[PDB]
RNA sequence: CCAAGUCUGGGCUAAGUGGUAAAGGAUGUGGCGCCGCGAAGACAGCCAGGAGGUUGGCUUAGAAGCAGCCAUCCUUUAAAG
């Protein structure tokens, strides 16, 4: 969502890379992480 | 430890691994010496806080390392620092620091504090003659309370090339008292 | 660098507003503190601030000094339109000289300062260094 | 194998004891009476029980004594700590007094030894307000 | 395209950056220093208790880590959390 500016929620949410793309991942909806 | 140098390059030498320090001492001076990874390492202890010195040809194993330079630039990293051993029983000239340890009177129950606009402490003991870390604290804290010079109480060698009265360690409202 | 038209003519004399210097607590070794390396006359306001919410969100003990203070000022827009241009004042700072001696989280162990400051760095605004003194933190 | 917080003098209510028990085979009304027995000499105050059941359909097992804070607040005459602990610390009192209380807290206390016992009254004394002097 | 080495040497790119931009992010990648250890046989995997006085104070109508303001100690033992 925040496009610009993602950084770790849960004690898990993880950093990934798609389309060198670096979009939050995490077990829960609330953390759809991505830019 | 160590450390060489003394020709007339500062420049290259001012660069790479090797940062100036000249050799100084009452009465004579030789081109600067010593290195940027030295200095790192020992100074890293605790400069003008303890002592030690370097083997450069065995030539005069001695004390009294630094007492001047600068980290200057902005940077942070220093470069151009200053020399002066001590083989004489004169040592004066003593800047060494003093610490306490947390004694409870204002902080772990008043949550109040306390400024040392002081910590260290040029004085002048029994010369080639002092403890590396000395500790002194009579404990004390909270409210509007300060001490400072005056008080203080030094332990054997009876210098104080310091005066009474004078930025010793007060204690104020971290928050309010 | 244009500045201001004197001490005492124009605009020179003042406390320049602001909430002052020390908070925090101690410490004898420990170097916990911040510096910059940008030059800017220096936000006054936003400075003030910036500092202060420093202390919002720690409170005590974390060198919370602060080695800085504006004293000069800005102009513009008053009376006719553009041209011959008097001066209206406004927005007093100082010179952040290509990075210095900030403010310092100075204290034994007390990181929960460090992480403050920290938070103190984030905002300020002209991007900010994260250092340690003579030692480091511990 | 459950756990509840029962009150005292009140073997019939349907909304908790109903089906909190009825569901895990526990037949409510014969549970119940036989508190009935045992409540009843220190009524008012409420009592948590440890029922454990079986392969028969029935049982009670332990209940309890009884309070164990309020007799210690009779004694030195504090109902609550003071304010925030390590901050207003106000309440000293010796060394002989807490010496002789964890003589008898043994039981549940750590090990058997005099040493450790007045170790554990100097770590829920300053969680509190009772610093020693 | 238009004249002139698809020269040789040794690094770095895997985005077409080059072919305009800042605060700001992220085990991208390549090269440098630190703390702990692998036969108290180490981090991620897996077996298990997943310890007791901890069920302290404001607010309690509920802090009793898993409302939040202050604590932050003791332990009989495989250690502590």
């Amino acid at each position: 969502k925040v496009r610009s500016s993602v950084k770790k929620m849960c004690d898990n949410c993880k950093v990934v890379r798609r389309h060198g793309r670096v979009l939050v991942i995490c077990s829960n909806v609330k953390h759809k992480q991505r830019q | 430890m160590e450390l060489t140098a003394k020709p007339r390059t500062p420049k290259q030498k001012l660069d790479e691994s090797m940062i100036a320090a000249v050799a100084y001492n009452k009465e004579n001076n030789v081109s600067f010496a010593l290195d940027r990874k030295a200095f790192d390492r020992a100074f890293r202890q605790q400069s003008t806080t303890g002592l030690f010195d370097i083997t450069v040809e065995g030539g005069e194993t001695f004390p009294a390392l630094v007492k001047a330079v600068q980290m200057d630039k902005r940077k942070r990293a220093p470069i151009h620092v200053d020399f002066y051993m001590v083989t004489y029983g004169e040592p004066v000239e003593v800047s060494v620091p003093v610490h306490t340890t947390g004694r409870s009177q204002g902080e772990v129950q008043g949550g109040l504090v306390d400024i040392v606009v002081h910590n260290l402490q040029i004085v002048a003991p029994g010369p080639r003659r002092i403890p590396q870390e000395l500790v002194v604290d009579v404990t004390k804290m909270n409210i509007g309370d300060h001490i400072t010079a005056g008080d203080i109480k030094l332990p054997e060698g009876c210098t104080l090339a310091a005066d009474p009265e004078l930025t010793v360690v007060s204690v104020l409202p971290p928050r309010l008292t | 660098s244009i500045k201001p038209t004197r001490r005492e003519y124009i605009s020179g004399i003042p406390g320049k507003g602001i909430a002052q210097f020390k908070m925090g607590n101690n410490t004898y070794p420990a170097q916990v503190e911040n510096v910059v390396e940008k030059p800017v006359q220096i936000r006054h306001n936003a400075l003030e601030a910036a500092r202060n919410a420093a202390n919002r969100f720690v409170q005590n003990s974390g060198k919370f000094r602060i080695r800085k203070f504006p004293f000069h000022v800005i102009r513009e827009q008053d009376g006719d339109g553009m041209r011959a241009p008097f001066g209206k004042s406004v927005g007093t700072a100082a010179r952040s000289h290509g990075a210095n001696h900030d403010f310092i989280a100075w204290v034994n162990p007390d990181p929960a300062v460090e992480f403050a400051w920290r938070r103190a760095y984030m905002k300020v605004t002209p991007t900010v260094n994260i250092d340690s003194s003579p030692a480091g933190n511990a | 194998q459950i756990k509840l917080q029962l009150p005292a003098g009140k073997a019939t209510p349907a909304p908790p004891v109903g089906p909190a028990l009825g569901q895990h085979g526990v037949n409510i009304m014969e549970f119940c009476k036989r508190f009935n027995a045992e409540t009843a000499d220190k009524a008012g105050m409420i009592l948590p029980v440890v029922i454990t059941v079986y392969e028969d359909k029935s049982f009670t097992f332990i209940i309890k004594t009884p309070p164990a804070s309020f007799l210690l607040k009779k004694a030195a005459g504090i109902e609550k700590g003071s304010s925030e602990p390590k901050r207003k610390i106000v309440g000293k009192v010796t060394r002989k007094q807490i010496e002789e209380i964890a003589k008898t807290k043994m039981p549940d206390l750590n090990a058997n030894s005099l040493e450790a016992a007045m170790k554990i009254i100097e770590g829920t004394a300053k969680s509190m307000g009772i610093e020693v002097v």
